[PDB]
């Protein structure tokens, strides 16, 4: 497997590291989303651990609202990840027109995302760190995939702690910021944001600045809309908790804490596991090359790295 | 709707 081995199609992303692209493998008429960077550009912004621990991530791990990567492979100039292509874009495309999910479509969204860290946690010993809309895509049926695994931290187990100042600004949890070492619970501090943005239309910290933006996350005790129920409250109250200790998620029961919460209720976890729960949303594509579901700005437009390789 | 963020590491 080599560049040759694909037709490339249309432009998803591009985000100064490289490009994500809509591509087709001839061998098999199956479509796939092609992560592309450039190994003079990853050497030089200093990307290449994060490279690495992307790659093991994605060959380590096999779960229904993860990504699944099919190969990797490098050239002279480039490497490339050929990943399973959610045809249903970002979360973030679809709440920046709709502006809100409903509280049952957050609650499934929420649920899949669960499902999936606690595997990363629990099996995997790998703690994601970026939890975001950006992150999180829907695939043809309408569930979560969680994209982009630059960041995680790997051999984590249990409550063991780390200490990279990294993730993305407006999700960054408290404890992060106050430059404490920090165990797998900021994990729950980022669904408690992205849950947050779903059900109330807002971040709940927010400044275009970073740094009053820090002091916000560090001070201020969030706002509840008043549409907002009763259990969806207890819910962001818990996962937001500044403290990690405090925190939903936070002990040694990790993702089993926010589970057996009443927000939860009607989830049976099993179920979101097997893909038995009808997805709130179902992608309206025509083709598999319709990429409505992303934005237009997009569509319409070196060393060797020992073991990089895979093919799935 | 607000706008996109971007992921860092120090
Ligand atoms: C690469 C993640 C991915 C796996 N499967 C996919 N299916 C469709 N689109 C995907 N995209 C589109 C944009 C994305 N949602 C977010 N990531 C980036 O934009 C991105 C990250 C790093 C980089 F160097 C360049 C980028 F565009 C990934 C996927
Ligand atoms: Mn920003």
């Amino acid at each position: 497997v080599t560049m040759n081995e694909f037709e490339y199609l249309k432009l998803l992303g591009k985000g100064t590291f490289g490009k994500v692209i809509l591509v087709k493998e001839k061998a098999t008429g199956r479509y796939y989303a092609m992560k592309i960077l450039k190994k003079e550009v990853i050497v030089a912004k200093d990307e290449v651990a994060h490279t690495l621990t992307e790659n093991r991530v994605l060959q380590n791990s096999r779960h229904p609202f993860l990504t699944a990567l099919k190969y990797s492979f490098q050239t002279h100039d480039r490497l490339c990840f050929v990943m399973e292509y959610a045809n249903g874009g970002e979360l973030f495309f679809h709440l920046s027109r709709e502006r809100v999910f409903s509280e049952d479509r957050a609650r499934f969204y929420g649920a899949e995302i669960v499902s999936a860290l606690d595997y990363l946690h629990s099996e995997k010993n790998v703690v994601y760190r970026d939890l975001k809309l950006e992150n999180l895509m829907l695939d043809k049926d309408g569930h979560i995939k969680i994209t982009d695994f630059g960041l995680c931290k790997e051999g984590i187990k249990d409550g063991a702690t780390m200490k990279t100042f990294c993730g993305t600004p407006e999700y960054l949890a408290p404890e992060v910021l106050e430059d404490n070492d920090y165990g797998r619970a900021v994990d729950w501090w980022g669904l408690g944001v992205v849950m947050y943005e779903m059900m109330c239309g807002r971040l709940p910290f927010y400044n275009q600045d970073h740094e009053k933006l820090f002091e916000l996350i560090l001070m201020e005790e969030i706002r509840f809309p008043r549409t907002l129920g009763p259990e969806a409250k207890s819910l962001l109250s818990g996962l937001l908790k500044k403290d990690p200790k405090q925190r939903l998620g936070g002990g040694s029961e990790d993702a089993k804490e926010i589970m057996q919460h009443r927000f939860f209720a009607g989830i049976v976890w099993q179920h979101v596991y097997e893909k038995k729960l009808s997805p709130p949303f179902k992608p309206q594509v025509t083709s598999e090359t319709d990429t409505r579901y992303f934005d237009e700005e997009f569509t319409a437009q070196r060393p060797h790295f020992p073991q990089f390789d895979y093919s799935a | 709707g607000r706008p996109r963020t971007t992921s860092f590491a120090e």
